[PDB]
């Protein structure tokens, strides 16, 4: 079974036949790094990950399976909201920010205990849309609900 | 026909690589001479053996100490796999399991992989022994 | 950009062919039978982390491996000689295209797991991260020198051009 | 010695897929 997030945050942080051969695989766990990207409308996402015991390489693990009308429905609010926001408001963003000489961001110190912004959702008014106003901004709806998915 | 070194008549020194941020050419021919080849008449060839192409390089603790700390850390018929899972169940003791995983580190970088499945008692016999 | 685009899909439709029969094909259940690997559940910004450091580490041992003392890699990705080079160390420095070509998808990587560290830190609006994701993937081949080491990658830039002028 | 061992084990394991039809 699984096991806690702060061993293998020990195990990325303080860190050989054994360790050479599991970096063969990398840009396979690029892969699945950047096909399971956050939807924007949703602010955090937990993901399983496979990690060598002395943190070589670390993989994603998950196919994203998305039910194709609701996700179709969702990007169209997405559309007519950003078509909102650009009538109503822009700075684009400065690309790279980190600078060259300096390291990656560890993540235990500067994002584990902030809370994140809002999200980009639509409002959603509770009389027409009552069938979909407990389930449409979920990272995968209706999972646990057995009249309408199959299961896990 | 091919033209030496000593056909050259006044090559001298190579003292700076650069100044201004302008390379120096070395006034002697040898690089020229080791790149390809002259003829009689003064004209140059070039050997063309570049295979791979290089399209960015064309233009630029004791170990029982170990043993007697993952028995002071385990419980009888347990793993230490499984003593990470009790400790880490924030967890309920994570000065204990950050000694644990370091410990865990600390034997696997000695060369004992495979140490997560490792029970109290084969760890006590392998101290004993 | 529309003739473009259709003569693409075109030729993906009359290219379709139906794949062989095989054996079913499982990598990550072969790596858990494995007790050299391990299970946790993380988030996707600490794991989005954990890869680009791992292939900055990864690409700093594969410089390191032939005792090259003269070349240095930033963390972002950029690779530059630190002294005027020789015959030899030039010799020394034969890295094949798919070098380059992995740096350069780490380098993409990064950006694209960057761009979302800068928003949880409350930096910017997600009304401005879903601006800067769009820049990305429509400006690979300006933000990266990736087209360099590929050249049938032409294909993919100008797609996400054409994609680029209909939205 | 064991550690190659498993990884060439995994690559054989790889190599079955399409063991009896390659060769």
């Amino acid at each position: 079974e699984d096991m806690p997030p702060e061993h293998v945050r020990k195990i990325i942080r303080d860190h050989k036949r054994v360790y050479l051969g599991a970096l063969k695989y990398m840009p396979h766990a690029v892969l699945k790094l950047l096909e399971n990207m956050p939807m924007p409308w949703e602010q955090i996402r937990d993901v399983p990950v496979l990690y060598h015991i002395t943190g070589a390489i670390s993989f994603v693990n998950e196919i994203p399976w998305v039910i194709e009308p609701v996700y179709i429905s969702q990007w169209g609010s997405m559309w007519i909201m950003m078509r909102r926001e650009k009538r109503d408001r822009f700075k684009r963003m400065r690309f790279p920010p980190f600078d060259d000489e300096e390291p990656p961001l560890d993540y235990a110190d500067n994002i584990l205990d902030v809370e994140p912004l809002e999200a980009i959702q639509l409002e959603l008014d509770p009389e027409e849309d009552a069938p979909v106003l407990d389930w449409f901004y979920d990272h995968q709806p209706l999972r646990d609900s057995r009249k309408y998915v199959n299961g896990s | 026909d091919i033209l030496a070194s000593e056909d050259v008549e006044g090559q001298e020194a190579a003292t700076l690589p650069s100044e201004g941020g302008v390379r120096i050419t070395p006034f002697n021919l040898q690089e020229e001479m080791e790149e390809g080849h002259f003829d009689a008449d003064g004209n140059y060839f070039l050997n063309r053996d570049a295979q791979i192409r290089d399209s960015w390089l064309d233009n630029i603790m004791s170990a029982q100490a170990l043993l007697e700390g993952l028995l002071e850390l385990l419980l009888p018929r347990e793993t230490v796999a499984g003593a990470l899972r009790r400790l880490g169940a924030q967890p309920s003791s994570p000065q204990r399991l950050d000694r644990l995983s370091g410990l865990a580190d600390q034997m696997v970088a000695r060369g004992n992989l495979g140490v997560y499945q490792e029970t109290r008692e084969r760890l006590a016999m392998r101290l004993k022994g | 950009s529309y003739q473009k685009l259709l003569k693409y899909y075109v030729l993906n439709a009359l290219k379709h062919r139906p794949p062989k029969a095989q054996k079913k094909r499982y990598l990550f259940r072969s790596f858990k039978a494995t007790k050299f690997f391990q299970s946790t559940k993380l988030d996707w910004v600490e794991v989005g982390l954990q890869v680009c450091r791992q292939g900055y580490n990864m690409l700093n041992l594969l410089i390191h491996r032939k005792n090259l003392n003269y070349l240095h890699l930033d963390y972002n990705f950029n690779l530059k000689p630190v002294k005027t080079l020789t015959t030899k160390e030039r010799k020394k420095s034969r890295f094949g295209n798919a070098f380059h070509l992995c740096r350069e998808v780490l380098r993409l990587t990064k950006l694209v797991v960057d761009s979302h560290v800068q928003y949880r830190l409350g930096n910017v609006d997600a009304f401005q991260l879903a601006d800067g994701l769009q820049y990305i993937f429509a400006h690979v081949g300006q933000l990266t020198g990736m087209y360099r080491y590929k050249y049938k990658l032409m294909r993919q830039i100008r797609m996400c051009k054409d994609l680029k002028h209909l939205i | 010695e064991e550690a190659d061992a498993i990884y060439a084990a995994l690559d054989k394991r790889m190599d079955e897929r399409r063991k009896e039809r390659r060769e």
